[PDB]
RNA sequence: AAUAAAUAGUCAAUUAAAGCAAUACGUGGUGAAGUGAAACAUCUCAGUAGCCACAGGAAAAGAAAACGAAUGUGAUUCCGUGUGUAGUGGCGAGCGAAAGCGGAACAGGCCAAACUUAUCAUUAGAUAGGGGUUGUAGGGCUUGCAAUGUGGACUUGAAAA
RNA sequence: CCUGAGUAGCUCGGAAAACGUUAUUUUGAGUGAAUCUGCCCAGACCAUUGGGUAAGCCUAAAUACUAAUUAGUGACCGAUA
RNA sequence: UGUCAGAGCACAUUAAUGUGUGAUGGCGUGCGUUUUGAAGUAUGAGCCGGCGAGUUAUGAUAGCAAGCGUUAGUUAACCAGGAGAUGGGGAGCUGUAGCGAAAGCGAGUUUUAAAAGAGCGUUUGUUUGUUAUUAUAGACCCGAAACGGGUUGAGCUAGUC
RNA sequence: AGGGGUGAAAUUCCAAUCGAAAUCCGUGAUAGCUGGUUCUCGUCGAAAUAGCUUUAAGGCUAGCGUGAGAUCACAAAUAAG
RNA sequence: UUCUCGCAGUCAGACAGUGGGGGAUAAGCUUCAUUGUCAAGAGGGGAAGAGCCCAGAUCAUUAAAUAAGGUCCCCAAAAUA
RNA sequence: UUGUGGUAGACGAGCGUUGUAUUGGAGUUGAAGUCAAAGCGUGAGCAUUGGUGGAUCCAAUACAAGUGAGAAUGCCGGCA
RNA sequence: GGACUGUUUAACUAAAACACAACUCUAUGCCAAACCGUAAGGUGAUGUAUAUGGGGUGACACCUGCCCAGUGCUGGAAGGU
RNA sequence: AGCGAAAUUCCUAGUCGGGUAAAUUCCGUCCCGCUUGAAUGGUGUAACCAUCUCUUGACUGUCUCGGCUAUAGACUCGGUGAAAUCCAGGUACGGGUGAAGACACCCGUUAGGCGCAACGGGACGGAAAGACCCCGUGAAGCUUUACUGUAGCUUAAUAUUG
RNA sequence: CUACCCUUGGUUGUGUGCUGUUCUAAUUGGUAACUGUUAUCCAGUUUCAAGACAGUGUUAGGUGGGCAGUUUGACUGGGGCGGUCGCCUCCUAAAAGGUAACGGAGGCGUACAAAGGUACCUUCAGUACGGUUGGAAAUCGUAUGUAGAGUGUAAUGGUGUAAGGGUGCUUGACUGUGAGACAUACAGGUCGAACAGGUGAGAAAUCAGGUCAUAGUGAUCCGGUGGUCCAGUAUGGAAUGG
């Protein structure tokens, strides 16, 4: 297999909410989206977590 | 008649039969499944009536 | 006796056993495999069989450095239940208590050591006595009061059933 | 003043205990304390609270078993049993 | 290799459209087993008689019947007893409120921000008898080659002395 | 003296048996594998397929039989449109 | 023939008709879909045949009409054109 | 009125055996067992008479099982 | 073919197999090494490298070439793990 | 190096010569030795061999080719008296059919009942739960750089201990 | 001038162990002598050689078929060697769905922060005439054509104003759920209206819980990582679990 997935975590409360897929070999940039966070109850910026 | 030890730890028994169980595919590989599949499998469920005979006498 | 003394050794006297079996029961040492796991090594069969030592009329165990969650039980053993539970297990096959509770039976005693006595080339650190036996801590050491008695895990006689 | 020292622990390998090693319990090797203001215990561990005093001995009863002696029983066999 | 018809013959009864044999016509490739299928050139049985294979203990669920019943039902061990039914014995067992991993809440509760939604619940008992099936014990019966443990054998034979 | 012995070597010989003696015991070893499984009458009446299986001569579940009970009209069948 | 509950059995199939694969429009071959039969099913036709055609055995009758097939004799039954 | 072929296999009703219990009862005027016979039943099975034999046994209702044999290259005995 | 004489698969093989004389290699400095035994003990050996155990070839004559990368064996002395 | 169709060579019954009337075997010889080969030794070698392999003299019933005789049986009489096998049997032949090769079935054919000596075609004769093959989550023995462990052998810390 | 901290060297001093000597009393002896003793074992005394090494107990590395217990697959037109072992699409597959074979062809073990979502605009490839570098074929305008183009990729299905190409804005490649169905032995898979929270695009309706659809993946146990309106073997914590 290839372990291409990755995990997004909120920055205010630092939980590890979301899971997605990203191909490092092309876009080395760290993803920074903004999605719903269950603890914070609103759309917060999520950034990647190892 | 001793209760099967590796069963009494997986099939909690509710009122009026209806053996209760957890769902599989929840321990290992998150990304290969989808969010819909994961939140459908978190909720526990009953045992098919076919295996109810095999399990009731197994408890 | 080597070696002077001494010990080893040798000779004599007295008292015990050595063995058998009830193919059974008990303890203790050592200890498999077949089989199950639908194969198999962890595991189970199993601390089973067998071999061996040791008795006994029964043995072993035993009078708390305990249980364990409470204004609590109060040696051990054995039966039912707790329960096929809490747990443990390549968490597979499988294994399986300790409390608590109801019961059969019921008893708890005694040394070592402090201190003291007599004697040992008293170098005793030893021999024989007294004394003392433990947890709401006890005993010894100094000083008084009350005691003459229950009690048996027990010696000899007599009488009776 | 006394209250059981190569002892309780600690470490290395193992095991009894329901537990495949873990508090408790034992130990082949090594090390090794304290003394009522003490020591151990209440599933790693520390403090508080509470329980008990090891490291010495002895113990009938209930329990297991019957080749044996006596009396007797059997919805047990009745000479291929 | 008998059967359905059927003559002749000889007798005479568990009194019956009777009994024994049966020239002659029609018809006709055994029994268990295992197999797609066997008369089988597939296998088992020489013949007769006897022996011989789904039981038992302890628990689970289901059906049927009985006792007892809505704060129900029910005893085990043990004790007394004709090696008795039974009486005592409520310690426990099931049911009486579920849900939840759990503290907890309670005819509601878990998930959930959610009191929506969904999951699960918002009463139908128990003890015995008997039967079917099932679990642990060899568990219908017979059947290995083998595995492990203890002993007995070099009077044949191999070697050495 | 046997998970041994002996072997001028052959897997020889070890009490008419030897690729690891003989008999006793665990032991009624285990055998998805052959064979056998004993009285009668009545009612009903199959499958020999799919999925998975260190599975393919076996096993589990579904499918098909039977028994007990319900559904009795909108369910299931049989003809035409 | 749907639903619930108890109880199993079965998982080596065969052949004939039909539509195809593999095969060589070869196999009583093999693998499938379908209709039957046999298995688990006797009688009559087939001379004799498990699987074809007709049929689907409660038992007795020394009764009558039929289905497939068939009517010189074996072998029951027909003649005319 | 509709049915009644049938292996595996489910379900129902039953016969027989051995013994125990209570209830009736037969037996040296001959019991069981054993052979023979020209009986009765839907079946498992059941009577009647006679010879032999020489002391236990039959029926009714429950109960409990070492309970029902043609096959196991079955075991034992006998005989071809 | 084997040098020979011999031994062998009792009870289907006596042979071209085994043995053997001789050759070489290796181990072994005596409480030898190898070996049986758990150890004691014992053989080796009341022996001492002109001796003993092991592997391989197999009288006698002539010959026994090449490779030390891999495996094995012996030695190494600084380093690395 | 040697030797070489070999106890080794598949094509290969190689080629060639000798033996032989005739020679897949035999002796010698050449060498594309499929893959010979130097102590798992190579090449020679007198003697020896219950060894193997080929040619040959004598020799003979081995044989053209079969015959004769004598005994012991066999066969008959008297006496004692087994075995394995076996569903019951009163157990024909041809063609066909059939679980595919028939004493029984179908359609024809042939045949008085019963022994005795013989012989072996058949009754897939009898004796052996097929040794081969396959299957079993079967066994044992053996192997190894298969796995896991281990007796031994060796190395270091620690006690014995200065 | 009085202090604290680095690089490098000498010193009296300890403390460790490291190699290396010497000595002996532990210890060893299958050196000798003596006695118990008429004794080749043995015990004791002395001598002789070794000497804190060796041997020995525990602990730990290495080599170790000398030895032990075991596995060493299945399908399979007999078995072996060969091939294959899950998933996806077509044909076989007999016009619903399904349907076997060591039957016929081929693919996957993903890819994209845009190739997602939304608003807006736009719609083939090819051929012919015409045009410097420039050629068969680049691009340019024109017509013609009804898909032969495109659709990330295998085949099939579907799609020409689309599900294809360009642009602006974003991240719904959401959280919590789920009535009702499909196909299914079980496990699992698939589709999804509708509801609450809080968003994106858009004037708004509406759309959005990943892509045009169909593969793109693997149970349980064990252990780890992040959060926690859970428990914490008497109590408070913790360890350890959930
Ligand atoms: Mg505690
Ligand atoms: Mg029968
Ligand atoms: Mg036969
Ligand atoms: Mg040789
Ligand atoms: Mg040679
Ligand atoms: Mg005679
Ligand atoms: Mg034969
Ligand atoms: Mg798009
Ligand atoms: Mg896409
Ligand atoms: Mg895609
Ligand atoms: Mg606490
Ligand atoms: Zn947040």
């Amino acid at each position: 297999a290839v372990k291409r997935s990755t995990r997004l975590g909120c920055n205010d409360c630092r939980e590890i909410n979301y899971l997605t897929f990203k191909n490092v070999k092309k876009n080395p940039e760290k993803l920074a989206l903004n999605k719903f966070c269950s603890r914070c109850r609103k759309v917060v910026v999520h950034k990647e977590v190892k | 008649m001793k209760v099967k030890s590796a069963a009494k730890k997986r099939f909690k028994l509710t009122k009026s039969g209806q053996i209760k169980r957890k769902h599989a595919y929840t321990s290992h590989l998150a990304p290969h499944k989808t969010t819909k599949q994961k939140r459908h499998l978190r909720k526990q469920g009953t045992v098919s009536a076919s295996d109810f005979k095999r399990i009731g006498n197994l408890i």
